[PDB]
């Protein structure tokens, strides 16, 4: 099997951030990293400015500045011990970061430390410390001449390191940190030879310190020394002085991360595992001139954050939160207590999906294209994201307007739109813009009675008005009607159409053809036509330098788009079509210097034919549907390119790079449109619906639009029930062990805000309380919580049908959890239905043991229960009833199915195949492969492959094809992030790929995987090994060695897999690196040399499938 | 409750006179292929860390050890997987710590004691001219797993991982469990489940049903290493040939700590093995007389092995003849050939203290080979 | 405590001097002992352990002992020098347990075979044997057999030509352990039970 990994959505969680001078030392820049990404952001009273890839997961970042250099500079080390140094460079236009140093810091032996990776730079700039392994300390020597960044290990007698760092006011390289033997934990201090390469004992030390003693400050000059922070205490060392202090205010939570507010050491601040902020002062005295001593040290709560991983002060008084539970903030903080409380208050906020606990694919708009609704989150940032594919629009103004039939700009006085005419039912008025202020006028010429079909600057300075009954065209100088336009017989006019010189109107089965000249129309043909006509254009195309010869048609009964010529009406091609609805708009455009002739049907159906325009040929037609009601087809410029946007339920904007793009636009229902350019709403969109006129500019490309519905407690699974149009979501909150029967809350959540609230039982330290929650599809309102019993944990959870019972139920498996018992011994299965606005508990299921996860299996529930995998039948009677029974080796913790087949998995890797017997009412295991390793989630790809991640970020595919129950290896790809859920569908409307996979990330990230043909994964592995000689590679971090499937014991090449991303990217680089890598291909297409323009239009075809 | 010394029987000091002792030590690098000797009739799994006594006879088997006691003193033990199966796919590797060649009678008689070093795989046999064969092995790593939350811990709670150390409770491993696994929220699983896959807690939780049959200290004669714990533990378990070898199929500690305790909860009687349906004795009457724990390896005067579970009371057994402190593997107690009363099976021996003032006065020994678990209300090893 | 010295060989030399090696317990310079099988006193002279003299010697050592007393040849290999107080059992009839090493066929009561017990060499015949043993267990058989063959164990009564020095396994080692010949070849090998 042969697969393709592509990211649909880079990872939002912040793994660091850190401040410094790295784009100019005038400059003040902020870092963020996101896990395998790098934001380089500009502060202002921040400037996006540069994000780069690196091919590692980013597990150390620090800015620091050498001997002799114009600006700080970067260091980067990697998970797999890839280290760097990195410069920004500015050319004039074309950013670059370029690699000064690099090499691989992993050493052939050693164990990992608990702690992790640590990294510091001394104060002096010299040398850089790293704790990689136990019982070792690796040192980079920063030497002009390190471009290898040749390093060595010095041993040491203490081994388990809590936390190092350099200290500052030494005129050595000396390192403090913590540490704890079975005597205790205790802090010492060392002094690092550079040259004899050891170590020698350091100034103090001061052995049994707080218990819980985890984070060390270096504090610069003039304090000098370090701060000492535990659960208890906050310490103070410096010499012989001893300071410490134990404030009440943060015995109630860890504190976690820190930051240097003022460079001087005065000011600090403190990250809390709950989200609090503290703001830690020390009190200076200063005797003479030069000696600084310290006197105290103080400690504010500032007020509530979100819950912070990476903290870092910018400049007046801004500060920003890095966030990897939650959403990052942008904060400011003032000297004056706020009303509520204290001294914070919230600017901006970034979004973050991490972490993802679960997550579903919905049609939530209908039909169509799937949306995806997650589970992301923790604690009191807990939320769910509605996460849609599509193009947004920055609304305006909205004007409550409803009848509206027709939209047209229009400019009043010669350059830019100015007013904007409304057509109602039988009617027609005037808006005219005056700033972004609309009011209502009149203009004279203009009949304001009828219904006007088409109206428009045209040319030698006139506008013209097509109503119902006549063709009216209108002076600009004085403004005032120069020549009507009737039928003969005074009929009315069924359709119209008109660019800038040319008019043709029709009249029930006969159409007529007009010219617009000075104070004249001059009717010319007026041929008739078989059966009623339905829509026409008349769009001046292309090269005309201003009227069109061409007139397409399309017509009742015969239900046949035609191409005529003009003024003869000859038919140059005729179309028939589906044959059961009529056409309703009709419209010839051009994309990308292609001539494309475009007609939808009053069912949605939407056909776009090839146009010669001298030929009149319609050729190679293709057809699409984009919603059910009538569409309308109208043209709009945006990005010096002109799109066509399709008015409709599903409304969808057609841009395009020779491949036509529908792209579904991020609003609810359009029915008429214009582009509107004014002195207040410049090169904007007038949309207009049943009720509402927006005006709103659109952006250029669609994106991934994310809903935050927040929660204020943790979610753990979702599933979504159609038939009631609400969302089943599994909860718990927090609540502390409070005197009497305890149990109270810690903050208002959804799960105590609930509409109707039910319970299982009545009251007949931390404790974790879970829920189902029932939440509305539209409004996402908490429209019910139940409350599960005292002690019971909410697992698995699915809607389905059961049976021959057509109600669909809420499914729910759950465990008891005493702390006494380690394995759980008996849990429950209920059937929940969800009626009206009330959740009736149907039945229930008394079992021994957990439930870790469900499935809906061919009308019968299939349950897991430890190690024991149990079917269950829904009995007529409304009960669950034993069918069949299968015990394993292995905990049931992974259930997917397939058809007939069972995929079994646990947290060890262990996978098994079962396969339902009818004629036996019994399991049998068809295949399996044990190969321990640490397993997060699993997936079924198809009858044969499947799909699952394992330990070190990566991903695996087994294969089927006695011994033929050996499941291969055949797939292996080091994909950086912890995927933790599976689930089938896209993002795109309803052919290269075949099957779509989606999956969320403890980082927020969401991948897509689908499959490949041998044919085009031997070509995209060429591709691959073509583009990495090519693309410049942050920090030189071989591909190869990145994607490399990685364990702490193993490390083999991947296989079986594609970096979508790196073959995304051939997109990117310039023209002639383009033919740099197709350096001599044979492409096949039924072979010969391979182009650029060969390699671009088979890259475009898999960017759209996300 | 009992005084006789459980430090006597891993001794085996029925076996005579000292033995020459060795210190040195050998092992194989992980993956390496090596030619090992195989010894004829030696019909058993050995498993890592259980002492196996050998009483070699016949020429051959003498001439090959005495060669082996020069050389590195390892051989190959192979775990024959099914009855009727002529080749031998795993196995152990036994390292002689001690032996002693002797003419007594006027025939040379060689006594080894050997060790279980190093699981392998066996890629290859070949029979001399002598009836000794020798295997191609490949030695099997011990794949060993980082902590389930290495992949899923974040940055700024790494300086919290490192807990001090425990008092010699129910409290500490409640904060033990909150603090370990505290990032188990950003995964799709709770703490109580990695909990589950656990090293330090399974151990524990299997010290709590070691605890139940001896005295012993956790502290010392219980490794720290889950490794060798894990090892140590299954020489104990009375299980089927079949359960032994799917044990030593196991390559991860955590997976056979879990089996382990499965195995352990699971198969509480013990039935006779060709009768099946004749309830021998029960888990709740096993005890450890020795510091191995309540079953170990133990060489009659004419070499065949015999894995001993020594419990408190047995039933439907008839005794043979009178006691007999002749060879007894434990001294101090005379020994009664066991019969199964129904299918006259020998199922083991009654032991009968020779002196008043000992206790137990008296328990039954009873031989592996001729017990079955079997699960109350094919035992299948999760 | 008791002495024990199977004599390998006597020679006329001094007063009258004794080989053997001295498996029981210590020797005293004139320790008065007996001789088991014709129960004669006698006294030691000169214990001449290896090729030094010393007064006394402990077991392990190989002496040759000058004996004063009613010992003028008439003494053969495989008697034995005796503690006066608990001296040796002897007589002809005896039961041993007696594995069977090496035979083409099978033997049954009334096989003639020698008998190699410490320093003395006597023709033997198993009159009856008792009880096969099984090797796996140690059962005693049902039933009494009516042979053995090879890599076989059984328990049996066994008459020498005539008056021997045996004593039971248990009691003393080297002395209770033999080795059943025949044709030169080792046929068996054999610990000592009871004394008929
Ligand atoms: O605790 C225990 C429980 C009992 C267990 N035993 C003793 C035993 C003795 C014999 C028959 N003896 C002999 O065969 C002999 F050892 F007594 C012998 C006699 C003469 C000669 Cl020449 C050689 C050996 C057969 C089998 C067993 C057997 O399985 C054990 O070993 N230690
Ligand atoms: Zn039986």
């Amino acid at each position: 099997s042969y697969n393709y990994v592509v990211t649909a959505q880079k990872p939002t969680a912040v793994n660091g951030c850190v401040t410094g001078h790295f784009t100019s030392a005038e400059d003040l820049n902020l870092l963020i990293a996101k896990n395998t990404r790098l934001e380089i952001y500009v502060v202002t009273a921040l400037r996006p400015v540069k994000e780069v890839g690196m091919y590692g997961k980013i597990a150390v970042m620090e800015l620091f500045r050498p001997k002799g250099e114009s600006k700080d500079l970067l260091f980067i080390l990697t998970a797999k011990y890839n280290a760097c140094i990195l410069e920004y460079k500015q050319s004039g236009e074309s950013i670059d970061i370029i690699t000064r140093a690099h090499g691989n810091v992993q050493d052939r032996i050693g164990r990992p430390s608990e702690t992790g990776i640590i990294g510091i730079i001394d104060p002096e700039c010299r040398m850089i410390g790293l704790r990689l392994y136990d019982g070792l300390f690796k040192v980079i020597p920063l030497d002009r001449d390190n471009k290898e960044l040749k390093a060595f290990n010095i041993r040491l007698e203490e081994l388990h390191v809590i936390d190092v760092k350099f200290l500052y006011g030494c005129q050595a390289p000396t390192i403090c940190f913590v540490y704890q033997d079975p005597q205790g934990r205790h802090v010492k201090t060392y002094e690092v030879s550079l040259r004899e390469k050891e170590f020698n004992k350091g100034p103090w030390k001061q052995e049994n310190v707080e218990a819980e003693a985890s984070m060390v400050i270096a504090v610069p000059e003039p304090f000098g020394g370090a701060i000492i922070i535990g659960q208890e205490s906050i310490t103070y060392h410096n010499g012989d002085k001893y300071l410490a202090i134990a404030p009440p205010i943060i015995k109630q939570s860890t504190i976690v991360c820190h930051n240097r507010v003022d460079p001087n050491g005065s000011r600090y601040l403190l990250g809390d595992m709950e989200g609090r902020l503290f703001m830690l002062l020390l009190e200076k005295e200063e005797q003479m001139d030069g000696t600084v001593t310290l006197k105290d040290l103080r400690v504010e709560l500032l007020g509530e954050t979100s819950i912070a991983e990476c903290l870092t002060y910018l400049d007046n008084g801004v500060v920003f939160v890095g966030s990897r539970l939650g959403d990052s903030q942008l904060v400011k903080l003032n000297v004056d207590s706020n009303e509520q409380g204290s001294y914070v208050v919230a600017m901006e906020t970034f979004t973050n999906l991490g972490p993802i606990v679960d997550m579903c694919v919905v049609d939530l708009e209908r039909q169509g294209q799937g949306q995806l609704v997650t589970c992301s989150g923790a604690f009191k940032e807990g939320s769910l994201r509605i996460i849609r594919n599509g193009i947004g629009i920055h609304e305006h103004a909205s004007i409550d307007l409803p009848g509206i039939k027709g939209l047209w700009p229009l400019r009043s006085d010669p350059e830019t739109d100015d007013t904007l005419v409304l057509s109602f039912v039988g009617q027609t008025r005037v808006l005219m813009l005056n700033g972004e202020e609309v009011e209502e006028t009149e203009l004279m010429g203009f009949v304001d009675d009828q219904q006007t079909f088409f109206c428009g600057n045209v040319a030698h300075q006139q506008l013209i008005q097509i109503t119902s009954a006549s063709v009216r065209l209108v002076s600009q100088e004085p403004k005032a009607l120069v020549s009507e336009w009737k039928e003969p017989q005074a009929k009315n006019i069924s359709v119209a159409s008109c660019n800038s010189s040319q008019v043709v109107v029709a009249v029930g089965r006969a159409l007529y053809y007009l010219q617009i000249h000075p104070q004249e129309l001059r009717q010319i043909s007026h041929t008739e036509m078989e059966h009623e006509v339905a829509c026409l254009d008349i769009t001046p195309l292309g090269d005309s330098n201003g009227l069109s010869p061409l007139c397409a048609i399309g017509l009742w009964t015969d239900i046949s788009a035609r191409i005529l010529k003009l003024p003869s009406f000859e038919l140059l091609h005729k179309e028939m079509l589906g044959g059961e609805i009529i056409p309703r708009s009709i419209l010839m455009t051009t994309f990308e210097s292609s001539h494309y002739l475009l007609c939808a049907l009053g069912d949605g159906a939407l056909f776009y034919f090839g146009l010669n325009i001298e030929t009149g040929l319609l050729s190679d037609r293709k057809k699409v549907t984009l919603g059910t009601q009538p569409t309308v087809l109208r043209t709009f410029r945006s990005l010096s390119t002109t799109n066509v946007f399709a008015c409709s339920d599903r409304p969808t904007v057609i841009y395009s790079n020779h491949k036509l793009v529908f792209s579904n636009v991020n609003l609810k229902e359009v029915n008429y449109m214009c582009p509107l350019n004014s002195d207040g709403y410049p090169d904007s969109l007038a949309l207009a619906n049943n009720s509402t006129l927006t005006i709103g500019t659109i952006d250029e490309i669609q994106k991934l639009h994310i809903r935050t519905v927040p929660l204020y407690e943790s979610p753990r699974k979702i599933c979504y029930q159609e038939v009631s149009q609400c969302f089943g979501v599994l909860s718990s909150r927090i609540e502390v062990q409070d005197t009497s029967g305890g149990t109270t809350a810690l903050r208002p959540s959804a799960s105590t805000q609930a509409l109707s609230s039910s319970v299982s039982s009545s009251k007949l330290e931390e404790v974790e309380v879970h829920n189902l929650l029932i939440i509305d599809q539209h409004t996402f309102e908490v429209l019910h919580a139940h409350q599960f019993l005292q002690n019971e944990y909410a697992l698995s959870l699915v809607s389905c049908k059961l049976g021959k019972d057509p109600n669909t139920y809420f499914i729910v498996g759950t465990a008891m959890v005493y702390p006494e018992e380690a394995e759980p011994k008996q849990g429950r299965i209920v059937v929940f239905q969800y009626s009206d606005g009330k959740l009736q508990t149907v039945a229930e299921k008394e079992v021994k043991g957990a439930v870790y996860s469900m499935v809906e299996f061919n009308g019968k529930l299939l349950a897991s229960i430890n190690s024991t995998v149990r079917l269950y039948e829904w009995t007529t009677e409304k009960e669950l009833r034993t069918e069949c029974n299968h015990y394993n080796n292995i905990m049931a913790l992974y259930l997917k199915t397939k058809g007939d087949f069972i995929l079994v998995g646990d947290l060890m890797r262990s996978v098994l195949l079962l396969a339902y017997k009818p004629m036996e009412g019994n399991f049998e295991e068809i295949a399996r492969d044990f190969n321990p390793n640490w397993m997060s989630a699993v997936e079924i790809l198809d009858d044969d492959n499947f799909l699952g991640a394992e330990n070190a970020f990566n991903l695996f595919v087994c294969q089927k094809d006695e011994e033929r129950q050996h499941l291969q290896e055949v797939g292996l790809f080091h994909l950086g992030e912890f995927v933790n859920v599976f689930c089938h569908g896209s993002l795109v409307m309803q052919t290269p790929t075949q099957g779509s996979v989606l999956f969320g990330t403890v980082n927020g990230m969401i991948g897509l995987v689908t499959s490949l043909s041998e044919s085009w994964y031997n070509l995209l592995l060429d591709m691959q090994n073509r583009l990495n000689k090519v693309i410049k590679s942050v920090g030189k971090i071989e591909h190869s060695f990145w994607r490399s499937f990685h364990t702490e014991r193993k490390t083999e090449p991947a296989t079986g897999f594609i970096d979508g991303d790196l073959i995304e990217s051939f997109l990117d680089i310039s023209r002639p690196k383009m033919q740099e890598v197709v350096a001599n291909l044979q492409y096949d297409d039924g072979k010969r040399e391979a182009t650029a323009d060969d390699l671009i239009k088979v890259v475009e075809e898999l960017t759209r499938i996300h | 409750i009992i005084n006789f010394d459980t430090s006597l029987p891993t001794s085996h000091t029925y076996l005579g006179a000292d033995m020459e002792e060795f210190h040195g030590r050998t092992l194989h690098d992980d993956d390496s292929c090596q030619v090992i000797p195989v010894l004829p009739q030696v019909m058993m799994i050995l498993i890592p860390g259980q002492t196996l006594p050998l009483q070699l006879f016949h020429p051959q088997e003498v001439s090959m050890v005495r060669n082996l006691i020069q050389k590195d003193r390892t051989f190959a033990v192979l775990a024959y997987s099914n009855v009727q199966e002529r080749e031998a796919q795993f196995g152990t590797t036994a390292e002689i710590y001690a032996y002693r060649e002797e003419q007594d009678f006027g025939i040379e008689i060689v006594k080894v004691k050997a060790i279980g070093r190093q699981r392998f795989k066996v890629l290859e046999l070949r029979t001399q001219s002598d009836g000794i064969q020798q295997a191609k092995v490949q030695i099997l790593p011990e794949c060993v797993l980082p902590s389930t939350m290495s992949a899923v811990q974040l940055e700024s709670l790494n300086k919290c991982q490192i807990f001090p150390s425990k008092p010699v409770s129910y409290k500490w491993w409640q904060k033990y469990q909150k603090r370990k696994f505290h990032c188990a929220n950003l995964t799709s699983w709770p703490r109580w489940l990695y909990s589950l896959y656990d090293a330090e807690t399974l151990m524990d939780r299997i010290k709590k049903q070691l605890r139940e049959w001896d005295e012993n200290l956790k502290d010392d004669s219980l490794p720290s290493n889950p490794i060798d714990f894990s090892y140590r533990v299954a020489a104990c378990l009375p299980i089927d040939d079949v359960l032994r070898i799917q044990l030593l199929k196991i390559g991860s500690a955590i997976q056979r700590l879990r089996c382990e305790l499965d195995i352990m909860n699971k198969c509480t009687s013990l039935c006779c093995k060709q009768c099946q349906e004749t309830e021998i004795t029960t888990k709740n009457e096993i005890f450890s007389l020795s510091l191995c724990g309540p079953m170990a390896a133990y060489v009659n005067p004419h070499g065949y092995v015999h894995e001993t579970l020594t419990v408190y009371k047995a039933c439907n057994l008839n005794l043979i003849g009178r006691p007999s402190t002749e060879h007894s593997w434990f001294p101090g107690y005379a020994w009664t050939v066991a019969q199964c009363k129904i299918c006259a099976s020998h199922i083991g021996w009654k032991f009968t203290a020779t002196k008043k003032d000992m206790s137990p006065q008296k328990f039954w020994g009873l031989t592996r080979s001729a017990l079955l678990p079997t699960i109350p209300d094919v035992i299948l090893c999760l | 405590g008791p002495i024990r010295l199977p004599i390998v060989d006597k020679y006329k030399d001094m007063g009258t001097v004794v080989l053997g090696k001295l498996e029981s317990g210590s020797i005293c310079k004139g320790q008065q002992l007996v001789m088991m099988p014709n129960k004669h006193n006698v006294e030691v002279l000169g214990i001449l352990s290896d090729d030094v003299e010393t007064d006394t010697v402990a077991p392990g050592e190989n002496l040759k002992i000058r004996l004063k007393g009613i010992e003028e040849e008439e003494i053969l290999p495989g008697f034995i020098l005796c503690d006066p107080n608990n001296l040796c059992h002897s007589g002809r009839t005896f039961d041993a347990q007696i594995v069977i090493i090496e035979h083409k066929s099978i033997i049954c009561p009334g096989y003639n075979a020698v008998l190699h017990i410490h320093t003395c060499i006597e023709e033997v015949e198993i009159t009856a044997l008792i009880c096969l043993v099984d090797k796996k267990s140690g059962e005693k058989s049902k039933t009494r057999p009516r042979f053995v063959k090879q890599d076989q164990v059984c328990i049996a009564r066994l008459r020498t030509a005539g008056t021997i020095c045996l004593e039971t396994f248990k009691d003393f080692p080297q002395m209770g352990r033999f080795t059943l010949r025949d044709e030169g070849k080792t046929i068996a090998i054999g610990k000592v039970l009871k004394l008929v």
